[PDB]
């Protein structure tokens, strides 16, 4: 941690908020599944997803991509004012870099909430109008093995 | 200012009466027939709504208003000021977002209603109906201010309530001027004023006299400001009624000063015409 | 092709049926 | 709708997307 | 800055310790803006020789 | 001690999780550095001079006299009390269209208010901007940046600085106490009181056959209503309004709450949004057993919009057509204005037709209701509200002191006021400024 | 998303337009005939070896 910093809190960071994959269910149980490797009726999804709630305050800064953009944002400005960097970024630049990253990180966007809550009831209905049903793998995150 | 009756209710009257005179005569009995306005309205059903600024004589105007139109009409074009624009049509409401919009609306009906009353002339009165009670006379309001001065021909339903009047609850109950022959303070008289905008207004007053200093103060704000180099003297005299509304505490002072940071961006293109202007106010004071 | 409408109830319209290939029920019924 | 409307002006302040709906579709 | 203004002039007589690598006391001294690239002679003066 | 960022936010950085993060991702950092000529400092340093008798208090008192000659500095006092008022009125007009979201205080919960979307909060913050935009005609933009990152549901303000050693001082600039966010909250907290001065109504509606030939008194009704939801053999109608359809012979069924088919013809709970999305169901089934006198519908809307059509009673009217008109105008989007027919109050003892009547409230909204007849005798057939003596105490009342009211009750038409009589003073007319 | 967003309303007007195509019936029509063109196409190759 103190002969490589920022490469320490790297690769912490990626295996504390790569999302958890999850699955769900789609399509109707008289009618059959086409799916292999997956359970016979059910989809798998690379985020972990929720029911639809009412849109407050909460449910739109409390999904996984909404950690996973705030804490990677909150790590490449500890990136970007390191000594390392000023070697060829100077101090005014350093102000500016730091203030459009953050700018990118308190703007709303329903996206994040709209890949755990929305999506996936989205997308368990597309997989049963669609011709081909979707063939799939299990999603694994950051397992060696 | 506001010099007419500072109300927001009107009385409106939606389904006139039967002007039958052929058949069944001595019914009804309008006050048009005695050359005379009257002080509750004529009419089949009279409803009350809110017009806000209805009879507001003085001023250009607060700006925004709300004029609901009376239940017979539609009155659903301020209940969509917001959430309901190209989404609804326009014979509706929109019933998924009500609270904003009639939030909304009560916006509208606060601030119109952030006057402050000002007092008219307090002309006695010579005729019978009152005899010498000082009610404020004006263009015609004289018959909708006060309802307890009327002449009552017949017993209608109007009759049958203003027989009822008290008739010391009309004009000026209190007059405090504090120099004989300048103007008074504060009158305290009663007319036609609804409770809700009475409170309104008497907040706003409350609220101008939040952000007021007595004039040995405001002598003591310019000169340390001014790093007590001119210093000046307020005569020592009773001025009787001044009301300078010109200080916000530290408090208000922060937040405008952060608004103004939010507003304005982060390069060096906004920072530079706020260093610039004082570099201009610098060079024109400076000895050196 | 098994569905002729689907009148909707909300706006009471109807909806009617119609390097790849656009796939097509197979001819069964003869 | 993905808009940036509101990205564009954050990051203007300090001075079609066919590949993310490609990303929802391979899941 | 104006610190290392002089002792990126003297490179060659008067060497002196800086802190981070990609950092040398030659380096111009209109990029020394940062806390941490603040020589450790100009710190505490009294480990320069 | 190095200043390294000097920090400014536009949105609480707690109810979005990010409360452990580090200030210079929560705040937005400051990014100006203009550059300076040494040459021309070192010039402008080594040789400056002045008068020779230079008295300098002298000379700043020469100097500084126009520049307080007037209200120069108390504009920006004036300024800043309008941008202290309008960002709480703009914070409680946010967070009263949500569920909850700060301590404010919430006396209209009541009115339902579905979408709180940030784009949704994002209307009501810029319609109250443009309020007081417009009321005070303050041309500069006043909280027109709390808005720059799309939600105004977490528009809080805080400033922070941050050191190199991490010692970050950051303090909070909370609004100062409010005037206008007091009285706003009166006028609210009144509101719910009457809001059929408004031309809102309370409680719901009820689509029963009633066939009546004597006084129809839909706003105010007299006795109890007929059913509540969840009374004996009252059901809820399912959130789809489905008919299952019945074949040769049978009837068709209406889908309750649940899955179960029950029979149309009985009671139903119609909640307001089943019937958004209904409504070519409705008119085409349930209402045909609304007009037959069989079933009795209960369209709960929560707070609607009323519309009142007087009518002559000597001359006979349906209120199926003016109902069929309102069910046809309901999309998905919203419904109409409800309209309810109150025949028009007769002076004297008349012969009435026999009339349909559909719509008649629940809890009682006749409220903005004057007397029915102000100007004739006495009131025969109609419904006869005298001018009721109780928004009026301040001329009938005997035991009424000057000064007092109940105000978030009632609304009291004749009050006792004060009338101030101000002069407003400029600066130099004051002081003496030379 | 929109300015007012109803998550139901928005679905169901848009999901009705794909459950009118039937291609939920097609793909079982094409799985059966892919069961039977299999097992007469399997036993056709291993007749002959």
């Amino acid at each position: 941690p103190q002969q490589a910093p920022l490469l320490r809190a790297f690769a912490e960071h990626i295996r504390a908020n790569w999302p958890q994959p999850s699955e769900f269910g789609y399509g109707s149980t008289l009618q059959g599944s086409a799916n292999l490797f997956i359970p016979s009726n059910r989809m798998v999804y690379p985020w972990p997803n929720q029911p639809l709630p009412r849109l407050t305050v909460a449910p739109t800064y409390d999904s996984a991509m909404s950690n996973w953009i705030s804490t990677t944002i909150a790590f490449f400005i500890r990136v970007v004012n390191s000594v390392n960097m000023t070697a060829t970024v100077n101090d005014l630049t350093r102000r500016t870099m730091t203030g459009v990253m953050t700018a990118m990180r308190q703007v709303k966007t329903m996206t994040p909430f709209y890949i755990q809550h929305m999506c996936p009831t989205e997308l368990s209905v597309l997989a049963s109008v669609t011709v081909t049903p979707p063939f799939q793998v299990p999603f694994t995150r950051l397992v060696q093995n | 200012e506001d010099t007419g009756l500072c109300t927001s209710f009107m009385l409106l009257d939606n389904i006139p009466s039967a002007h039958l005179t052929k058949e069944l005569i001595g019914f009804t009995w309008f006050m048009q027939m005695y050359q005379m306005t009257p002080p509750l309205p004529e009419g089949a059903v009279n409803r009350i709504v809110c017009m806000t600024n209805w009879a507001s004589l003085g001023d250009e105007g607060r700006g925004l208003e709300v004029r609901l139109p009376p239940p017979t009409d539609s009155s659903v074009h301020a209940y969509k000021t917001v959430l309901s624009r190209g989404y609804i049509d326009n014979a509706q409401f929109n019933p998924l977002a009500l609270r904003s919009n009639v939030l909304l609306m009560l916006l509208q009906f606060t601030l119109s209603n952030l006057k402050i009353n000002k007092s008219s002339t307090f002309t006695s009165d010579v005729t019978t109906i009152t005899s010498g009670r000082m009610i404020r006379a004006f263009p015609e309001l004289l018959a909708l201010a006060y309802p307890g001065r009327a002449v009552l021909p017949t017993q209608t339903k109007n009759a049958q309530f203003l027989s009822t009047a008290i008739a010391d609850r009309i004009g000026r109950l209190d007059r405090a001027n504090l120099i004989g022959g300048e103007v008074s303070a504060m009158v305290e008289c009663m007319e036609l004023c609804d409770a809700l905008t009475l409170h309104i207004r008497e907040t706003y007053i409350m609220l101008l006299r939040s952000m007021h200093q007595d004039p040995t103060q405001i002598v003591q704000i310019v000169n340390e400001c001014a790093n007590n180099l001119l210093n000046s003297t307020i005569p020592i005299s009773l001025r009787p009624t001044i009301l300078c509304p010109w200080f916000a505490s530290s408090e208000d002072l922060r937040l405008q000063q952060v608004m103004h940071l939010v507003n304005i961006s982060s390069n060096t293109a906004a920072a530079l015409p706020l260093v610039e202007a004082l570099s201009t106010l610098l060079r024109s004071v400076t000895p050196l | 092709n098994a569905i002729r409408s689907f009148l909707t109830a909300w706006d009471d319209i109807r909806i009617l049926s119609p390097d790849s290939a656009v796939a097509n029920g197979p001819e069964l019924i003869i | 709708v993905l808009d940036p409307t509101v990205l564009t002006n954050a990051i203007t302040t300090i001075s079609d997307y066919a590949a993310f709906w490609k990303c929802i579709a391979s899941w | 800055k104006v610190f290392m203004a002089l002792a990126n002039l003297l490179a060659q007589p008067e060497p002196i310790a800086i802190g981070v690598p990609g950092m040398h006391q030659t380096t111009p001294a209109s990029q020394f803006s940062h806390p941490g690239v603040w020589p450790p002679g100009f710190l505490n003066p009294q480990l320069i020789n | 001690d190095v200043i390294t960022n000097v920090l400014v936010a536009r949105v609480d950085p707690a109810q979005r999780g990010d409360a452990a993060v580090d200030i210079r991702a929560t705040h937005a950092t400051f990014a100006a550095a203009l550059p300076v000529d040494p040459a021309a400092i070192v010039v402008a340093m080594l040789c400056g001079q002045t008068e020779t008798n230079l008295i300098p208090s002298h000379h700043y008192g020469k100097a500084f006299a126009p520049l307080f000659a007037s209200n120069a500095m108390f504009t920006r006092n004036q300024r800043a009390v309008i941008t202290r008022e309008a960002f709480v009125c703009a914070r409680s007009a946010v967070a009263q269209c949500q569920d909850a979201g700060f301590l404010v205080p919430r006396p209209l919960d009541a009115l339902r208010q579905f979408d709180v979307t940030s784009a949704a909060a994002a209307e009501i913050m810029h319609a109250v901007n443009d309020a007081f935009k417009t009321a005070f005609d303050l041309d500069g933009a006043l909280l027109d940046g709390l808005a720059l990152y799309g939600d105004p549901r977490i528009a809080d303000l805080s400033a922070a600085y941050l050191q190199y050693g991490g010692n970050v001082v950051r303090e909070h600039v909370p609004p100062g106490p409010s005037h206008i966010h007091r009285a706003l909250q009166q006028v609210e907290s009144t509101f719910m009181a009457e809001m059929n001065l408004f031309n809102v109504a309370r409680g719901n509606l009820y689509l029963v056959q009633t066939a009546t030939n004597g006084n129809w008194s839909p706003m105010a009704p007299v006795a109890a209503p007929p059913f509540v939801r969840g009374g004996p053999n009252v059901r809820v109608v399912g959130r789809f309004g489905t008919i299952v359809p019945r074949p040769n012979g049978l009837e068709p069924q209406l889908i309750d709450d649940g899955n179960v088919p029950r029979d149309i013809a009985g009671d139903w709970v119609y909640p307001s949004d089943v019937l958004q999305v209904s409504v070519a169901v409705f008119r085409d089934y349930v209402w045909p057993m609304v007009k037959a006198g069989r079933t009795r519908v209960l369209v709960e809307l929560g707070h609607y919009v009323y519309t009142l059509h007087y009518y002559d009673p000597q001359i006979s009217l349906d209120e199926a057509p003016i109902l069929e008109e309102w069910l046809s105008k309901i999309n998905p989007a919203g419904i109409p204005p409800v309209p309810f027919c109150i025949p028009i109050p007769q002076v004297y003892p008349c012969i009435t037709a026999r009339r349909v009547h559909y719509a008649f409230t629940s809890e009682n909204n006749n409220d903005s209701l004057f007397s029915t007849n102000a100007a004739s005798i006495d009131t025969a057939f109609g419904e006869n509200a005298a001018v009721s003596p109780l928004r009026w105490p301040g001329l009938v009342d005997p035991n009424y002191r000057v000064g007092t009211n109940d105000l978030p009750n009632r609304i009291t038409l004749y009050n006792s006021l004060y009338r101030y009589n101000f002069t407003y003073p400029t600066l130099d007319g004051i002081m003496y400024v030379r």
